[PDB]
């Protein structure tokens, strides 16, 4: 019925993702449920840096940069 | 060449002709302000590139040459063999050498 | 062998990490597969390969893929062995799901039960997660075996009392197989 | 009326909008003849006061929502009226027909029988919809002016405010836009009472 | 389940640590077999992409075998793992991850130095150390450019 | 419901036929029109094009459609990445807020005989984000819907179920015997 | 002059252009079945008896569907490109070698070369109707690759005429009476290959058509017919590139079953480097069809120019 | 009995990179061409 009781408390852990690090930025306020989850995609990251590799490239270049970078936007936009 | 246009107009006729009962045969249903619109992904909406016009040029030049290297297949058992190898060794070289030095430089 | 440009750890390992050959038989055999397409013909065995393989179409609805005793599909409202509906109206399972999709009222029976008299789910809502039935102290709510029950309108989709009962009496059999068979894992 | 007693009707005029028999009915292709209009008496004689289908639409509703419509005829014109020249005029003015390669002409239409012919032929052969709505009912709808009825209520009594034309109508034909040749509109006149009363004389 | 463990400071058994180490690197694999189905598609081989999903239908069928979802499992849970392992689940694991290595040679054959797939792919994008490490990149991105930055050794 | 006929029962039942209309048509201009309607309807739902429409996870069950275990290819079903040239369009996904312009337009621009296949719980009813700021409540509000798949990731046989339930819906479309009788 | 003549060329070339429309109809069939067999799934099945009737089920629906439009004023330029496609891949079957007379085509590779220049023309009013940045970039895209290759298209049957002596295309069959061409020209035989992927838009050529940096380049707002006469085209070009290198390699064997056996077996590689190569730049198809391969036909043309100075000698 | 490995456990699973065997050789190759082409001018 109503969630565990979590100390109060921040953490921000991390492990390797295929895409990348992801992370949980998870901070408690005591209650059953969390005050805050943010969440670290590495795909926002690395989407982050396509307006500067993607110029003076070819069209064809950026469709191959968005094929490497192995971004999905679900974690992007969160 | 006369049974040449007649065939073509044929084909002409024939294809115009299907259009025209495949435009019958489509589906009328009611026009729209979003369906005449042209197709840009999603989001509803070129300058003149200089080397494209460079490339139709080369490709003027190139098509031109090759226009004086389609005659002499016929004329090599019609003419002295001294002046067309030469004509044709010179011709190629040319090319050649005007290739490898606009890929040079 | 090439040699290494960097040299190589010992957790770690290298891609593209060999010097270009310089002699002249690796040249020559090089310029051999760029002239003749001696990898694209490669690729070419390996793809033609292919059309000899089996094909692993399975050839649906004749055919069906493999399940598991623990799939999760269109849920469905169980019922005892004596005939009594199972679910008490504990409303776990509302408190439970994360979309929110169940919605429970309930009174009191002419008997004195707790029986429930609105269980919806709303399928549109509801995101097959089989936290219901883990949070069903009885076994009441279950996920069903059923999976092809594509609606042709959006209203269809709002699963009754009524139509959880019905799913409960038209499944019932593999439902409890299921739960024969999965019953000690949980 | 006779069936049920307590009907409300509503007269529209003659209606306007998007995937409309007006503005669509005029800007066809099959409507025109060699990139000239016909109309009869030259579209002067008839004068037109067209309403919005939202307007319209908004009637329906209040008149369902408020009762004391019961057994009520309501015209359902515009704000003002039009005549059908300056109509058209207007609608070509919208459409970029008004440049001189164009070669927009309006002649009458009793002196060309060919195009009667055509919306004859128009409606024999059509299975479905005759294209354009240029069957010869739609024919005299355009030729019969709209007249309004004193002491019969307007839909300002059903408490809709009228879209005016100019606001609505060059958003409906700028879709209908001809492309611009090689080489903002003015709008049009609106006909009072002593003019339509001078032009009728 | 490693934010909320560490907020609540449980330790998962050992059973759990290892069906969750499993657990992520077939998760590894259905990831990686998506990034060069996808590349390859937006380069135009479209053959790998089928030829690598097969695979990953096999993997969705293990998810669903242990969970009860092709995918979306709910299968990790704070504290551990919700249910445990079907018995001769690894007996299948076992022949699909000796099946595995054929069909990435296969792929390899057709993908891998083949010289339009490298004509799209190298020299293509190139980043470098100080980029990838002001500009917060991980991962991959990290390791393409030849930083030996892998997040599964150095903080396990 | 129905029970399923028992085959005691089914055995006495004929055949059912390939057109859902029957062969019983009493004027020749109305069955013309029927074999004319039911060649049509063949020929639709013997090759629908659907739409690469693939918003989140949904997609990842739609390319397991593509995939050699279930092969879409073999239904009349592939992939069209115009919108002009594709049939259907599968909202396989969570429509979003800055989504709806592009879906309408999207949809728009599609020529009519238009199927829709609400592909998941985003899709249809919200979903598991139906109480946030920037979803949807459903595309049933915005574009219309012919099939409903309900899984949250539809099995790739439910949403082929779905693909076989237009297409038992497209032999069932009446056209000219509408046109008939209008 | 004798009229059963014109009556049986007539007949002819009308059975000529009915058996190749057939003939692009089961090739979409074909390429739709063994292109899924070149990966593990299936091709078309379930439709009447085993997929057959398929490519009917792509004609009855594509000439049923609602004739959109780029824009709703103007829109006759849109209809001029499908019906020169469709006029252009059934009038380039007029230059096949009969032996049978059906027409004395004297000059077979210019007219192929006529119609192989028209192929920009059709693409490039496919490309500006349609009223889209994305149209327009695929038909100039198009345009820059069938006009780079135009030229080495050109020098490459340039170089095979002389190996004949004349531009007759039965003049293909007598000099190929004991053996093919394909033992003597087989690096021409693959430079052919990426010829005939490159005039006619496939997979390893496809920056112009494809699905992923455009959505589509110049069939993008072609539907309802139009769509279907372009797909026809490209397809009945596909036959013609297979005819033409089944001609001039392979023994031009024009009675022979094996002739059109080997047709199906061209078309059979042509699907196959359909489901295989990955798709090249702009850029390095640049490089690829002004230096590589021109500076091969330039090359291998003087080594004919050699070779026929050589034997007329000898002869 | 639990999901546990067999006794002896699994045998070792196949990971590394095995090429196809490749027939030809460049200078063969080459040879092989000029000889073809050599009988085919004659
Ligand atoms: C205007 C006039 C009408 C125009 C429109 C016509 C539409 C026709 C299509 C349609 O939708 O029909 C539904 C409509 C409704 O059918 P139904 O009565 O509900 O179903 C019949 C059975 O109950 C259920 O069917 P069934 O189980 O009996 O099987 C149907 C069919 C078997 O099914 C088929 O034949 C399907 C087609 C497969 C074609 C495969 C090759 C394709 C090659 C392409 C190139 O069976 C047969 O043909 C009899 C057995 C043949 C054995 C052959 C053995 C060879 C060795 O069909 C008919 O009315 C059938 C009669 C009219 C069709 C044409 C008949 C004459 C021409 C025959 C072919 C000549 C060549
Ligand atoms: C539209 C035209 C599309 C492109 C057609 C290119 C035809 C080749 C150019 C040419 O001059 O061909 C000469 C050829 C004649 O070739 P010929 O004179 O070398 O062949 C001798 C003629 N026979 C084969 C009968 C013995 O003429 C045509 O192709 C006529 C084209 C008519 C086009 C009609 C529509 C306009
Ligand atoms: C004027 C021509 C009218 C007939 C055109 C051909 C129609 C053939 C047709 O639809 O056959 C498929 C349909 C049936 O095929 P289907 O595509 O509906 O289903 C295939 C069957 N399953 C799904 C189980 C694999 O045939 C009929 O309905 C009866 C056809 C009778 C013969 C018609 C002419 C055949 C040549
Ligand atoms: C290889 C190439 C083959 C090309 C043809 C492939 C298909 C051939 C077999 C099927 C023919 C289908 C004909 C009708 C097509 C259009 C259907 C339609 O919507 O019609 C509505 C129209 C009008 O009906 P309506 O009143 O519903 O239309 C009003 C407009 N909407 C749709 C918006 C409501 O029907 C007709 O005009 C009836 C035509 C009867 C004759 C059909 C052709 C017979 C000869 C073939
Ligand atoms: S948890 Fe089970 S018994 Fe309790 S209210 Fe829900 S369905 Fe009924
Ligand atoms: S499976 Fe999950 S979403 Fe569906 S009713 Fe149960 S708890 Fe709610
Ligand atoms: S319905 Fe479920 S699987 Fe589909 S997009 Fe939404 S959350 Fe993902």
């Amino acid at each position: 019925t109503q969630g565990y009781q979590v100390p109060p408390g921040a953490t921000y852990t991390a492990i390797e993702a295929p895409k990348g690090e992801f992370g949980v930025y998870l901070i408690s306020d005591g209650s059953s449920r969390p005050y805050r989850c943010k969440i670290k995609a590495p795909g926002f990251a690395h989407l982050a840096a396509l307006e500067k590799i993607g110029k003076q490239h070819m069209l064809a270049d950026v469709v191959a940069i968005i094929g490497t970078l192995d971004v999905v936007f679900g974690e992007i936009d969160r | 060449m006369f049974s040449i246009i007649f065939i073509a107009l044929l084909i002409l006729l024939i294809t115009t002709i299907v259009m025209f009962l495949a435009s019958i045969l489509s589906k009328k249903a009611l026009i729209d302000r979003e369906k005449s619109s042209p197709f840009e992904c999603g989001f509803d909406p070129l300058p003149f590139s200089l080397r494209f016009f460079l490339i139709t040029i080369i490709f003027l030049i190139f098509d031109v040459e090759i226009a004086l290297i389609l005659p002499m297949i016929i004329i090599m058992k019609y003419s002295n063999i001294m002046i067309w190898t030469i004509t044709s060794i010179i011709f190629i070289l040319i090319l050649l050498i005007g290739l490898y030095h606009e890929w040079n430089q | 062998e090439p040699k290494d440009i960097v040299e190589v750890p010992k957790g770690y390992v290298y891609v593209n990490n060999k010097e270009l050959s310089m002699e002249f038989a690796d040249i020559t055999d090089r310029a051999a597969s760029t002239m003749f397409f001696g990898e694209l013909l490669r690729g070419f065995a390996v793809t033609l390969a292919h059309i000899f393989k089996e094909p692993a179409t399975i050839n649906y609805p004749f055919e069906k893929g493999p399940l598991s005793p623990r799939f999760r599909g269109e849920h469905a409202l169980r019922r005892y062995p004596s005939g009594e509906e199972r679910c008490i109206a504990c409303k776990l399972c509302e408190a439970i799901c994360p979309a929110q999709a169940i919605t429970i009222e309930a009174e009191e029976r002419a008997d004195g039960s707790r029986r429930t008299t609105r269980y919806d789910i709303d399928m549109t809502k509801c995101i097959y997660c089989g936290f219901c039935q883990e949070a069903c102290p009885v076994d009441a709510i279950v996920e069903g075996p059923n999976f092809e029950f594509s609606t042709e309108t959006h209203e269809e989709l709002l699963y009754n009392k009524e139509k959880l009962l019905c799913n409960g009496d038209k499944w019932e059999s593999e439902i409890a197989s299921n739960l024969q068979a999965d019953h000690l894992y949980r | 009326r006779d069936a049920f007693p307590n009907a409300t009707i509503i007269r529209p005029a003659d209606i306007y909008g998007s995937e409309d028999r007006f503005l669509r009915y005029y800007a066809h292709i099959w409507r025109r003849q060699f990139r000239s209009m016909p109309l009869w008496h030259k579209g002067e004689k008839t004068v037109k006061q067209p309403v919005y289908v939202s307007d319209v639409a908004q009637a329906i509703i209040n008149a369902a929502k408020d009762p004391d419509s019961a057994g009520r005829i309501y015209q359902a014109v515009g704000p003002k009226r039009y005549q059908l020249s300056e109509l058209v005029d207007w609608f070509h003015r919208l459409m970029r027909k008004d440049q001189k390669r164009w070669g927009y002409m309006r002649y009458d239409m009793r002196w060309d029988p060919t195009f009667l012919l055509k919306a004859k032929l128009n409606s024999f052969i059509c299975p479905g919809t005759p294209i354009g709505g240029l069957h010869p009912a739609r024919i005299e709808r355009e030729a019969v002016t709209d007249k309004v009825l004193t002491g019969v209520p307007t839909l300002e009594d059903l408490g809709v405010t009228l879209t005016t034309m100019e606001q609505q109508v060059p958003w409906e034909l700028r879709p209908y836009r001809a492309a611009l040749y090689y080489d903002t509109p003015s709008p049009p006149k609106c006909i009072e009472a002593r003019d339509e009363l001078r032009l009728f004389a | 389940s490693l934010a909320v463990e560490k907020l609540l400071n449980i330790d998962v058994p050992l059973r759990a640590k290892y069906i969750r180490t499993l657990f992520a690197e077939i998760t590894r694999i259905l990831n990686h077999i998506m990034a060069v189905g996808t590349h390859a598609l937006d380069v135009g081989a479209l053959t790998p992409f089928f030829w690598l999903f097969e695979e990953r239908e096999k993997m969705m069928e293990f998810y669903e075998r242990v969970s009860g979802a092709r995918m979306h499992a709910a299968y990790i849970r704070p504290g551990g793992v919700s249910l445990d392992m079907p018995l001769g689940l690894m007996d299948d694991i076992y022949e699909f991850a000796s099946k595995f290595a054929e069909r990435l040679d296969e792929v390899e054959d057709v993908l891998t130095t083949n010289r339009i797939w490298v004509q799209r792919t190298e020299d293509i994008g190139i980043v470098t150390a100080e980029e990838a490490l002001n500009y917060g990149f991980s991962g991959v991105m990290l390791r393409g450019s030849g930083i030996k930055w892998d997040l599964r050794k150095q903080q396990p | 419901q129905q029970t399923l006929p028992v085959a005691e029962v089914a055995q006495n039942l004929p055949k059912k036929g390939y057109s859902p209309f029957g062969t019983k048509q009493s004027s020749v201009a109305e069955w013309s029109l029927a074999r004319l309607d039911d060649l049509l309807n063949w020929g639709r739902k013997g090759s629908i094009w659907p739409l690469t429409f693939g918003l989140a996870c949904c997609a990842v069950e739609m390319m397991h459609i593509a995939a050699p275990r279930y092969d879409m290819d073999r239904y009349g079903v592939v992939f069209r990445a115009s919108p002009r040239q594709a049939d259907v369009i599968i909202v396989a996904g969570t429509l979003t807020n800055k989504m709806a312009p592009a879906l309408r337009k999207v949809y728009d621009q599609m020529p009519e005989p238009r199927w829709v296949i609400s592909m998941g719980s985003c899709a249809n009813g919200g979903g598991y984000y139906h109480y946030s700021y920037s979803v949807v409540r459903g595309c049933d509000r915005i574009i219309p819907v012919d099939i409903y798949v309900p899984g949250c990731p539809p099995t790739a046989e439910a949403l082929m179920y779905g693909v076989l339930q237009l297409q038992k819906k497209v032999k069932r479309m009446k056209t000219l015997q509408m046109w008939y009788r209008k | 002059m004798f009229y059963m003549e014109f009556i049986l060329s007539l007949i002819g070339s009308l059975l000529l252009i009915i058996c190749v429309l057939v003939s692009v109809a089961f090739l979409t069939l074909l390429e739709r079945k063994v292109l899924g067999y070149i990966q593990i799934r299936k091709g078309p099945n379930k439709v009447g008896l085993m997929g057959i009737p398929q490519p009917f089920c792509d004609a009855i629906k594509l000439f049923t569907k609602e004739q959109t439009y780029p824009l709703l004023s103007n829109y006759l330029s849109y209809y001029i490109s499908p019906i020169f496609s469709l006029f252009l891949s059934l009038f380039v079957w007029m230059c096949m070698p009969f032996f049978v007379k059906l027409y004395s085509f004297n000059l077979g590779g210019l007219f192929f070369l006529c119609c192989t220049s028209l192929g920009v023309y059709t693409v490039m009013v496919a490309g500006w109707s349609s009223n889209s940045n994305y149209a327009l970039l695929g038909g100039l895209r198009a345009v820059a690759q069938t006009i780079s290759y135009e030229v080495s298209l050109a020098l490459i049957l340039l170089s095979f005429i002389f190996l004949i002596g004349s531009y007759n295309m039965i003049y293909f069959f007598f000099y190929q009476v004991y053996m093919w061409f394909l033992i003597i020209l087989f690096p021409m035989a693959l430079v052919w290959v990426s010829i005939s992927l490159a005039e006619t838009n496939r997979t390893p050529f496809d920056f112009a058509e494809g699905e992923s940096e455009l959505v589509s380049g110049f069939n993008v707002e072609y539907s309802s017919g139009g769509f279907a006469l372009i797909f026809m085209a490209e397809y009945a070009s596909i036959l013609f590139m297979s005819m033409l290198f089944c001609v001039i390699f392979l023994g031009c064997d024009v009675f022979n079953l094996l002739f059109y056996m080997k047709l199906t077996f061209i078309s059979f590689v042509f699907i196959w480097v359909r489901g295989t190569l990955p798709r090249f730049r702009y850029d390095k198809l640049m490089y690829l069809a002004w230096k590589c391969f021109l500076s091969f036909s330039l090359n291998y043309l003087l080594f004919f120019i050699g070779f026929k100075i050589l034997l007329f000698s000898l002869l | 009995k639990q999901d546990l490995p067999p006794p002896g456990g699994y045998k070792k699973i196949p990971f590394a990179r095995v090429p196809p065997k490749s027939y030809f050789t460049g200078f063969t190759t080459i040879g092989t061409y000029v000889v073809v082409t050599a009988v085919g001018l004659g």
